[PDB]
């Protein structure tokens, strides 16, 4: 997880596809592994029995995802990456957004549009394997906050001296201190009104 | 490979055992113990084979999503040429079929009009009977190769579902073979029988916009054909007249396919390509 500081910030929309395809088909080959589910077939493929689909979820046009503006884009092993539309009228019950992978056991008797009939669940990873020198310690107290640290209109960073201050009385084990700490949407950065370098 | 054979060629077997019970729906039955037994003749010509063109129509069902067959029509050709030139006419008999699949209620006066006009077209009470209809007529005719368009993906697939659903009598009439038990099968379902859609052997030959049916027909016989949308004979069935229309159209479409099939010459061009390579036709086509 990134102990140096990165690469680049150039992108490839080929190597882009790969990095989407491979989670798709890695998320499938679990999901099928788990559920024993038979084979996928593709999705432009017009079969009139009900045929379990694998992709993900994606929103018709660029808006917000509405129940009826949602489409299924397959992976390129299967189904070579087309994209159908998919009704949830028949389908029961569903959670979804977009970019999620998902297996739908609807029924597409014209290879045009899938209509939904199940979704499958998705399982979890299992969970941490712990040993015996894990179960050898003792409790302990985390901290957590999250910035930003100062309020809209100051710079004074007294929200931050109340959280050392209990920092220091209450004496946790561990502090996790997420960011922004100098909040990029805050009016005075915003406004560039700072007399100081931001690093 | 061991017989050294190379695409249709005239085959002569030597002792030839018959066996008691038939194990297909062909008019002669011939048993070898061993491979070996068949020998290949060459200096012999093609015999001419039977054509039929068919084309039905579908129409997904009312309540949810279910495609339902309610029109068939086919030509037949019995002496088709194989090396001559495509017969004109492509064909010499026909048949069409209609029924109402669930609430279609029959114009008044349907058969009525039918027999007015003295049309060649028989009333089928249900999609079952139209199935069993269809199955005795393709046994009774045993072509060789049937043609269409989009049976490979559409068409061959919604039949045999239609005919499972139905359960109707001897599924297995439609390939050569018998088989009790339904198969599940990309050429086991018409084991015996040359499926040919014209489709894919025209994108095989030429080259055009898009392959389906309207295109194929303007960009390869000149002409156009009306496209009935699928959404709009929901009502088509209260009106004697204008299902006699569809039904006519459906043969037109069974016959534009012949054409095509029969200019563009695709079975000879199997047939040549099928003995250069010595595979089997049915998957060249």
């Amino acid at each position: 997880a990134l102990t140096g500081s990165y690469k680049s910030m150039f992108q490839k929309l080929p190597d882009i596809r790969e990095v989407l395809t491979c989670k798709i088909e890695e998320l499938g080959s679990e999901l099928k592994e788990h559920y024993k589910i038979e084979a996928f077939t593709p999705l432009l493929a017009p079969a009139q029995e009900p045929v379990t689909l694998l992709g993900q979820i994606g929103c018709d046009s660029n808006g917000k995802l509405n129940n009826k503006s949602v489409i299924l884009e397959g992976d390129r092993e299967h189904s070579s990456g087309a994209q159908i539309p998919v009704d949830l009228s028949e389908l029961k019950e569903y959670s979804l957004f977009p970019g999620q992978v998902v297996i739908m056991e609807g029924i597409n008797t014209t290879g045009r549009k899938l209509v939904a009939t199940k979704l499958y669940e998705g399982v979890p990873l299992p969970f941490y394997q712990p040993t015996e020198e894990d179960a050898d310690f003792e409790q302990s107290m985390v901290l957590v906050a999250c910035g930003p640290y100062t309020t809209s209109d100051s710079i004074t960073y007294d929200p931050l001296l109340d959280l050392i201050a209990v920092i220091n009385h209450d004496r946790p084990d561990v502090c996790i201190l997420f960011g922004p700490f100098l909040d990029a949407k805050h009016e005075q950065v915003e406004n560039c009104l700072l007399t100081s370098p931001f690093e | 490979m061991n017989r050294k054979i190379k695409g249709p060629c005239w085959l002569e077997v030597k002792s030839p055992q018959l066996l008691n019970q038939p194990v297909s729906w062909c008019k002669v039955e011939a048993m070898a113990l061993k491979p070996d037994l068949v020998n290949v003749i060459k200096d012999v010509s093609p015999p001419p084979l039977v054509v039929m063109a068919f084309s039905m129509k579908t129409m997904q069902n009312a309540k949810n999503h279910q495609n339902e067959i309610i029109a068939m029509a086919a030509l037949v050709h019995h002496s088709f040429a194989l090396d001559k030139a495509a017969p004109k006419p492509p064909f010499q008999s026909h048949f069409c079929v209609v029924s109402k699949p669930k609430d279609c209620i029959f114009p008044y006066a349907f058969k009525e009009v039918i027999e007015k006009k003295n049309v060649k077209v028989e009333v089928a009470a249900t999609e079952r009977t139209l199935l069993g209809f269809f199955l005795a007529k393709v046994h009774k005719i045993d072509p060789d190769i049937i043609v269409g368009h989009n049976i490979y993906g559409f068409e061959l697939e919604v039949l045999l579902q239609r005919i499972n659903v139905c359960k109707a009598p001897h599924w297995s009439k439609i390939g050569r073979l018998k088989r009790s038990n339904m198969p599940k099968g990309e050429r086991n379902a018409t084991c015996g029988r040359m499926i040919c859609d014209v489709e894919i052997s025209a994108k095989e030959l030429i080259r055009c916009k898009s392959y389906h049916l309207s295109e194929l027909v303007q960009q390869i016989l000149k002409t156009e054909r009306v496209v009935i949308p699928m959404e709009n004979i929901q009502n088509m069935y209260s009106e004697s007249s204008q299902l006699l229309y569809l039904l006519e159209h459906t043969w037109k479409d069974a016959k534009f396919i012949l054409q095509i099939m029969c200019e563009l010459n695709v079975l000879p061009l199997a047939l040549q390509i099928t003995n250069i390579a010595g595979n089997i036709m049915s998957r060249t086509l």
